[PDB]
C-alpha cells in the first residue's frame, strides 16, 4: 500500500466479524457463542462444533452486555487464537452496540487496551458507522440484528441517544415464536441442535410476501405454496402459509399476545424527535440494512413503510446496495481506510494522559 | 456496493498496456475526499445557459439539438449538475449551406457575401490540418538528428 | 419503466458526448447510479477531477 | 540459401498431414529470398596515407559496416559453412590498428545471423509462435540501427575515434551475441510451439542473475507467449480448436477417448510439463458434453499473461479442471441418470429379483435344454419379453438393452455345448455413455452372470430330486444332497449378502459424493473388479476343483436320477453311484477349502460353522 495496514474487528450481537479494511466481504466470520458445558478455554469454531451438550450464549443480547467475563473472554480469544497477529502492526476499530452506557465504553476501552492489546483504538456506535459507508453523513438507519433492533437517527455524524428507540423484536423473537407455535400446534422441536436447524430453515428458505391476506386465501383453497427441503439430518419441515405470516408479528404484537410498539410506529416516534428542517434531508437518503436480508422480501415491506411514513409530496430516493448482510462490516471497512480519521482516532498516549473516560470525550 | 463504486470509477479511468498498488491507494483518496465535502434554480436552466454560449459562438442548430434533447430528458436532474462541471474540462459534408440548385421548394435570399469569405476558411482549415501534420513529421526527427550517444537510449545502459 | 430508463440513458449519453466529456458509457452509468442513491454531486465532482489528474502520473 | 526450401517442404508436409483443416499456408514472393536487401548482413587508398588519416579511415569504414549497409572498404562474402558471415578486411593496414579492428568486427558477425534469422522465422511454414519470436527480434534490430546513427552524429564532428567506438558497442554485444546464440539453437532441430518456450526457459534461467541479460530474455519470452496464449484460450474453455500450424501440445485427430486428442512429448513448454495431462483432460470433457447439447461456455475463461516464475498461467488450468468435469457430472446426475442404469444392471446381472427369474426359468427351460446348431434365437427373445411382462419387476424402460446373447465358450476365456451353458446377458449404452461403462466392464459383467447361472441351476436341481423321493424309508441320497446343499448354500449367503449388497448401499452414496468423472470411474471399476476377483474365477491355484465339483453335483442330482429311472414311478445300483460321487466330492471340496485357507477366511469360518469338516484329513 502506502501506509500501515488497518484492522476492523467488531464483535456484533450474533457474530464476530474481522478483517482488513478495504474488502467488500469480511476476511473472517465467527460465531459469538461462548463455551461452557451444559469448551471452557476454547471459544468460537470449537465451541459451536461441540454444541449439544454445551450452552449457547451471547455476551450481548439486548444491545447492552449481560456478562462482562464472556465479552472480555471472546475478545481476548479473538485476538489470540482466531487471528494470531502482532498488535503494533494492526490498529483496530471496535464497535459497541448503540445505546451503551458510558461505563460500558470505559469497560470496553480498558479491556481493549489491556487484555486485547492495541496501539491506538476507537470505539463507535454501530449504525452510525454503517451509515458512513452509505456515502453520506445524514440519514436514518433501521438496523435489525439477531439480538435487538433499533432505529438510529444520525445527522452530521452524530446520533442523539434520546431519539434512538430500542425495540426488542428481532430474529431471536422470530425463532422463539416459531418454536412456540409449532410446539403448541404439536411438533417435536426437541433438542438445541434441531432448534438450530429449524432456525436455519426459517432463515434461508422462507417465502415472505407483502400481502398476507390474498396469499392466505389462495393457500387455504389449494395448498401448493410449499417447497420441501430434506437435510442430512433427515427432517422435512415446510408449510407455505405459515412462513410469510410468522414475521408479521413485527407489525402485529397481538399475533403472540403482546402489547407493544410496532416497527412503523417506532420509526414514526423516532422521526418526531428529529427536527423538521433536517427531516427532508434525512428522507432524501434512506438505507436498507440489517442481517435479515438472508431472504429479501422483508426489505420491500420496509421500503413501503418508509414511503408511507413521511407525507408523499416528494418521491422516495432510496439507497439499495446489492448486499446488506455485511452492513456493519462495510461500515467500519470504509472508516479505517480513511487517513484523515487518524486525527480523530485516539492513541495510547492520549488515553494515558487524560484518563480512560476520554474515549467518551473524543468520540463525537 | 458503494465501497466498490468508487473503486470501479478508479479502474475504468486508469488505462494499461508500479500501477498495481495505485488503484487500492486511490480509492483511499476517493473516500478521503468524499468526507471533506460532507463535513463542511432548476437543473435544466444550467443546460440552457451553456446552449446560449454555443449560440454566441455561431453553431445554432447544435444548440437547438442540445435543447430538443433536454426537453425529452425531463422525463437524472442530479446527474446534470455534475455534468455541467465536466462540460468545460476536457481530455488533458453538408451541401445545404450555400446551394439552391436542389429541391423545388428552396429559399430565395440571393447572395450572402458576409460569410462566403469564411466559406473559404472552411477550406483553409482542411489544408491547415494536412500542413500541421507535415510539421509534426519534420520536428520528431529533427529532435533525433541533433542528439548524443545513449542520452535517451538505455541500450548503452546494459 | 425499464424501456423509458433505457431511452433516458441513451439521450444522456448523447448530450455528454457532443459536449466532449472525458467520461465514457460505463462511468456515466456509475455516476448516474451514485446520484440515484442520493449521494451529493458536489463531492463526486472532486473525485473525478482529482482521479483524472492523478492517474496520468502513474502511466 | 538452398537449405530453407527443404525445411519448408518438411514443415508444410507435417502441417498438412496432421489435420485436414489449415492447409496450403502462404509463401513469400521469390524476390524476398533472392535479394539480400530485406536482410542486413553486411575510392580512398589503403596504403599511401599517413597514420592519423588511417585512424580516421578505419573509424569511417567501421561506422559503415555496422548498419546493414555495407562498409566501403570492408564487406561480407558468403557464410558457406559457418553460421556467421566471414569478412575481408583491406590489407596494408598498420598492425597496431589491425588488432582493434578485430575487436570491433565480431559485433557485425553477431549481427549477420540475426536478420538472416528473422527472415526465415517470420515465415508461415516455421510456425505461428516463431512469428512473434522474430517479431520481437525486429524491435531490437531497430534499436541497434538507432545507436549507430547517434554514433554517426558524433562522428560528423570529428570526435569519434576507435577507442570511443570500441567502448560504445560493448553494451551492444550483450544484446546481439545472445541473439546469435539463441538463433543457432532454435534453428538446429525443429523448435515450434512450446518447444521454443522451453528453449527460452533454459536460456532465460541460464542468465537470470546477470540482471543485464535477464530483462532481455524476459522480453523475448513475454513477446511470443502471446500467440501461444491464444490457443490456450480455446482448448481450455471450449473443445473447439483448429490450429493450422499444429504447434500446440494437444494435436487434433479425426480418429476417441485416447486418440481424438493426444499430447505430443516435445511440443510442451517446460513450465506446463506437470500440468499437461490436466490440459488434455479439460478439453476432452468439454467435447463429450458438447455432443450432448449442453453449456460448454466457461465463466473461468480469462486472458493469459506471463510473469517471471510466478503462476497465473499454470493456475487457471486447475480452476478449469475443477469446473468442467463437475458440470459433466452434475449434468449426468439430474439429466440422463447413471443411478438408474446401475440399478438396472444390479436388477439383472446380480439376480436381484426372484420373480423374473422363476417365471423366466420355468418358461425357457425346454428351449435352453435344446442343443446349439438347432437353436432358434427369435423364440428365446420372445420368451424373455414374456417372462419380464409377467413379473412385478416390469417397471423399467432399460429392459430393451437386454438381448439373447450367444457365447460359444464355457468360461474358456479364463483357462460340445448346449443352450443352457451358452446363454449370456448383454447390456448396451449410447456412444456418449459408452465411455462410462465400456467393453471391459461389460465383459466382466458377463463372466459374473455365467457364474451365477450355475448356482441358480443347481438350486432347482437339488429341489427336484428331494421332492420326488419324498422314499419314506430311504435316506442314502439324502446325505450327499445335504453335503452339496451346505457348500452351495453358504456360498450363496457369503457372496451376495456380504460382498455385494452392503457394499452396494454404500456405493449408492459414494457415487454421489465423488468429485469428478475420474473419481466416479475409480469407485465403480474398484467395486466390479474386486468383487469378481472375490468369486471363484481368480485364485493363485485357480480353483479348477470348483468346476469339477459343480459338474459332479449336477450329475448326481439329475443326470443319474431322472425321476429314479422309473423305479417307483432297485438292485441298490444307485448306492454305488452314491459312494463314487461322495468320494469325488470329498476330494474336490477338500482341495478347495485348503486352497481358500492357505492363501488369504470369512467363507471358511462360515462353512466350518461349529467344527464341521474343519479337518477330514490333510493332503497326501
Amino acid at each position: 500500500d502506502d501506509d500501515i495496514a488497518a484492522l476492523v474487528v467488531d464483535n456484533g450481537s450474533g457474530m464476530c466479524k474481522a478483517g482488513f479494511a478495504g474488502d467488500d466481504a469480511p476476511r473472517a466470520v465467527f460465531p459469538s457463542i461462548v463455551g461452557r458445558p451444559r469448551k471452557d478455554s476454547y471459544v468460537g469454531d470449537e465451541a459451536q462444533s461441540k454444541r449439544g451438550i454445551l450452552t449457547l450464549k451471547y455476551p450481548i443480547e439486548h444491545g447492552i452486555v449481560t456478562n462482562w467475563d464472556d465479552m472480555e473472554k471472546i475478545w481476548h480469544h479473538t485476538f489470540y487464537n482466531e487471528l494470531r497477529v502482532a498488535p503494533e502492526e494492526h490498529p483496530v476499530l471496535l464497535t459497541e452496540a448503540p445505546l451503551n452506557p458510558k461505563a460500558n465504553r470505559e469497560k470496553m476501552t480498558q479491556i481493549m487496551f489491556e487484555t486485547f492489546n492495541t496501539p491506538a483504538m476507537y470505539v463507535a456506535i454501530q449504525a452510525v458507522l454503517s451509515l458512513y459507508a452509505s456515502g453520506r453523513t445524514t440519514g436514518i438507519v433501521m438496523d435489525s440484528g439477531d439480538g435487538v433492533t433499533h432505529t438510529v437517527p444520525i445527522y452530521e455524524g452524530y446520533a442523539l441517544p434520546h431519539a434512538i428507540l430500542r425495540l426488542d423484536l428481532a430474529g431471536r423473537d422470530l425463532t422463539d415464536y416459531l418454536m412456540k407455535i409449532l410446539t403448541e400446534r404439536g411438533y417435536s422441536f426437541t433438542t438445541t441442535a434441531e432448534r438450530e436447524i429449524v432456525r436455519d430453515i426459517k432463515e434461508k428458505l422462507c417465502y415472505v410476501a407483502l400481502d398476507f391476506e390474498q396469499e392466505m386465501a389462495t393457500a387455504a383453497s389449494s395448498s401448493s405454496l410449499e417447497k420441501s427441503y430434506e437435510l442430512p439430518d433427515g427432517q422435512v419441515i415446510t408449510i407455505g402459509n405459515e412462513r410469510f405470516r410468522c414475521p408479521e408479528a413485527l407489525f402485529q404484537p397481538s399475533f403472540l399476545g403482546m402489547e407493544s410498539c410496532g416497527i412503523h410506529e417506532t420509526t414514526f416516534n423516532s422521526i418526531m424527535k428529529c427536527d423538521v428542517d433536517i427531516r427532508k434531508d434525512l428522507y432524501a437518503n434512506t438505507v436498507l440494512s440489517g442481517g435479515t436480508t438472508m431472504y429479501p422480501g422483508i426489505a420491500d415491506r420496509m421500503q413501503k413503510e418508509i414511503t408511507a411514513l413521511a407525507p408523499s409530496t416528494m418521491k422516495i430516493k432510496i439507497i439499495a446496495p446489492p448486499e446488506r448482510k455485511y452492513s456493519v462490516w462495510i461500515g467500519g471497512s470504509i472508516l479505517a481506510s480513511l487517513s484523515t480519521f487518524q486525527q480523530m482516532w485516539i492513541s495510547k498516549q492520549e488515553y494515558d494522559e487524560s484518563g480512560p473516560s476520554i474515549v467518551h470525550r473524543k468520540c463525537f | 456496493s458503494i465501497t466498490q463504486l468508487f473503486d470501479d470509477l478508479c479502474e475504468a479511468l486508469l488505462p494499461a498496456a508500479n500501477r498495481k498498488r495505485a488503484k487500492r491507494s486511490l480509492k483511499k483518496v476517493a473516500y478521503n475526499a468524499l468526507f471533506t465535502n460532507l463535513f463542511q434554480l432548476p437543473a435544466r436552466n444550467k443546460i440552457l445557459m451553456l446552449s446560449f454560449d454555443l449560440r454566441v459562438g455561431g453553431l445554432g442548430p447544435k444548440a437547438d439539438r442540445l435543447e430538443e434533447l433536454v426537453e425529452e430528458l425531463e422525463a437524472v436532474g442530479s446527474v446534470l449538475d455534475l455534468l455541467v462541471q465536466l462540460a468545460g474540462s476536457g481530455p488533458p459534408r453538408d451541401y445545404f449551406l450555400n446551394n439552391k440548385h436542389v429541391g423545388r421548394n428552396v429559399p430565395y435570399s440571393g447572395y450572402d457575401c458576409d460569410d462566403l469569405s469564411v466559406f473559404e476558411m472552411d477550406v483553409q482549415s482542411l489544408i491547415s490540418r494536412e500542413e500541421c501534420l507535415c510539421h509534426s513529421m519534420i520536428q520528431e526527427t529533427l529532435q533525433v538528428m541533433e542528439a548524443a550517444p545513449g542520452t535517451g537510449l538505455p541500450t548503452v545502459g546494459l | 419503466n425499464l424501456n423509458a430508463v433505457r431511452e433516458t440513458m441513451d439521450v444522456l449519453l448523447e448530450i455528454s458526448r457532443i459536449l466532449n466529456t472525458g467520461l465514457d458509457m460505463e462511468t456515466l452509468s456509475i455516476c448516474v447510479r451514485l446520484c440515484e442513491q442520493g449521494i451529493n454531486p458536489e463531492a463526486l465532482s472532486s473525485v473525478i477531477k482529482e482521479l483524472r489528474k492523478a492517474t496520468e502520473a502513474l502511466k | 540459401l538452398q537449405q530453407s526450401l527443404e525445411l519448408k517442404r518438411k514443415m508444410l508436409r507435417d502441417k498438412q498431414n496432421k489435420k485436414n483443416s489449415g492447409q496450403h499456408l502462404p509463401i513469400f514472393p521469390a524476390w524476398v529470398y533472392e535479394r539480400p536487401a530485406l536482410i542486413g548482413d553486411f575510392a580512398l587508398p589503403i596504403g599511401t596515407l599517413p597514420l592519423a588519416s588511417q585512424e580516421s579511415a578505419v573509424v569511417e569504414d567501421l561506422l559503415y559496416v555496422l548498419v546493414g549497409v555495407d562498409g566501403r572498404y570492408v564487406s561480407a562474402q558468403p557464410l558457406a559453412g559457418r553460421q556467421s558471415r566471414t569478412f575481408l578486411v583491406d590489407p596494408n593496414l598498420d598492425l597496431s590498428i589491425r588488432e582493434l579492428v578485430h575487436r570491433i568486427l565480431p559485433v557485425a558477425a553477431s549481427y549477420s545471423a540475426v536478420t538472416r534469422f528473422i527472415e526465415e522465422k517470420s515465415s508461415f511454414e516455421y510456425g505461428q509462435v516463431n512469428h512473434a519470436l522474430a517479431a520481437a527480434m525486429r524491435t531490437l534490430v531497430k534499436e541497434h540501427l538507432i545507436l549507430v546513427s547517434q554514433l554517426e552524429q558524433l562522428h560528423r564532428q570529428g570526435l569519434l575515434s576507435l577507442q570511443k567506438l570500441w567502448f560504445y558497442i560493448q553494451p551492444a554485444m550483450r544484446t546481439m551475441d545472445i541473439l546469435a546464440s539463441l538463433a543457432t539453437s532454435v534453428d538446429k532441430g525443429e523448435c515450434l510451439g512450446g518447444s521454443t518456450l522451453s528453449l527460452l526457459h533454459d536460456r532465460s534461467f541460464s542468465y537470470t542473475g546477470d540482471s543485464q541479460a535477464q530483462e532481455l530474455c524476459l522480453y523475448l519470452t513475454k513477446a511470443a507467449s502471446a500467440p501461444y496464449f491464444e490457443v490456450l484460450e480455446k482448448w481450455i474453455y471450449r473443445g473447439i480448436i483448429h490450429d493450422p500450424y499444429s504447434e500446440f501440445m494437444v494435436e487434433e485427430h479425426e480418429l476417441y477417448w485416447d486418440q481424438r486428442y493426444t499430447i505430443v512429448q516435445q511440443q510442451i513448454p517446460s513450465f506446463l510439463q506437470k500440468m499437461a495431462d490436466k490440459i488434455l483432460s479439460t478439453g476432452k470433457y468439454l467435447n463429450v458434453v458438447r455432443e450432448c447439447g449442453h453449456d460448454v461456455t466457461c465463466p473461468v475463461a480469462k486472458e493469459i499473461i506471463y510473469t517471471l516464475k510466478e503462476r497465473a498461467y499454470v493456475e487457471q488450468i486447475e480452476k478449469a479442471f475443477n469446473y468442467a468435469s463437475k458440470v459433466l457430472l452434475d449434468f449426468l446426475m439430474e439429466e440422463k441418470e447413471l443411478v438408474a442404469h446401475l440399478r438396472s444392471i444390479k436388477r439383472y446381472f446380480l439376480m436381484d429379483q426372484g420373480d423374473f427369474f422363476v417365471h423366466f426359468m420355468d418358461l425357457a427351460e425346454e428351449e435352453l435344454r435344446k442343443p446349439v446348431e438347432d437353436i432358434t434365437p427369435p423364440r428365446l427373445e420372445a420368451l424373455l419379453e414374456l417372462a419380464l411382462r409377467m413379473s412385478t419387476a416390469n417397471t423399467d424402460p432399460f429392459k430393451d438393452d437386454l438381448k439373447i446373447d450367444l457365447m460359444p465358450h464355457d468360461l474358456i476365456t479364463q483357462l460340445a455345448l448346449s443352450g443352457l451353458e451358452a446363454f449370456s446377458f448383454d447390456y448396451i449404452v449410447k456412444w456418449p455413455l459408452s465411455l462410462i461403462i465400456n467393453r471391459k466392464a461389460l465383459t466382466r459383467y458377463q463372466m459374473l452372470f455365467r457364474h451365477m447361472f450355475y448356482c441358480k441351476h443347481v438350486e432347482r436341481q437339488l429341489c427336484s430330486v428331494w421332492i420326488s423321493n419324498k422314499a419314506q424309508w430311504f435316506a442314502g441320497a439324502f446325505t450327499l444332497r445335504q453335503r452339496m446343499l451346505n457348500f452351495v448354500q453358504n456360498i450363496q449367503y457369503y457372496m451376495m449378502f456380504e460382498v455385494m449388497e452392503p457394499t452396494w448401499h454404500i456405493l449408492e452414496k459414494n457415487l454421489k459424493s465423488a468429485s469428478n468423472i475420474d473419481d466416479v470411474l475409480g469407485h465403480h471399476t474398484g467395486f466390479l473388479d474386486t468383487c469378481l476377483k472375490d468369486c471363484m474365477l481368480t485364485n493363485p491355484e485357480l480353483l479348477k476343483v470348483f468346476s469339477k465339483l459343480m459338474s459332479v453335483c449336477v450329475m448326481f442330482t439329475n443326470c443319474m436320477q431322472k425321476f429314479t429311472q422309473s423305479m417307483k414311478l432297485l438292485v441298490s445300483g444307485f448306492e454305488a453311484t452314491i459312494n463314487k460321487f461322495d468320494k469325488n466330492f470329498s476330494a474336490h471340496l477338500l482341495d478347495l477349502l485348503a486352497r481358500l485357507s492357505i492363501y488369504s477366511a470369512s467363507v471358511i469360518s462360515r462353512l466350518d460353522f461349529n467344527g464341521f469338516y474343519t479337518e477330514r484329513l490333510e493332503r497326501l
